């Protein structure tokens, strides 16, 4: 139980670092800075979620 | 893909199928833990990382190619 909970704690701390970084990044966005490229819309790699199965 | 493989008139069928999928997701979320239907829909449409999704691109393609030069308007019935 201690080993598994310690691994869970590592994961929680890592995601907390990630979350604070994401928040500080998101609190800087600017609507006028946004530029949309019609040509690059499909030239862009598509995002896919993890699909790991045990 | 099925929507992309048919003409623009299949938009109603696509909407119905999307509603069915949303209902299934809502039913399954009672016990299981899945992402919000919006996230899955956008990932499938590739709109998460792009300004425009597959649906809008297909609609524009159909409008450019098959809709305008084949359909004749009727003002009486709109």
């Amino acid at each position: 139980l201690f080993n598994e909970a310690h691994s869970f704690s590592f994961r929680v701390n890592s995601l907390q670092e990630r979350v604070d970084r994401l928040s500080v990044s998101v609190t800087q966005l600017d609507p006028k800075e946004e530029e949309l490229s019609l040509q690059d819309i499909t030239m862009r790699k598509a995002f896919r979620s993890s699909t790991i199965q045990d | 893909g099925r929507f992309e493989s048919e003409d623009l008139t299949s938009i109603v069928e696509l909407d119905g199928l999307l509603e069915i999928n949303r209902m299934t997701h809502k039913l399954l979320s009672r016990y299981l833990t899945l992402d919000g239907f919006d996230a899955m829909f956008r990932e499938a449409n590739h709109n998460v990382s792009a300004p425009y999704g597959r649906i809008t691109l297909h609609v524009f393609w159909e409008l450019n190619y098959d809709f305008l030069p084949n359909y004749c308007y009727n003002g009486s019935t709109n």
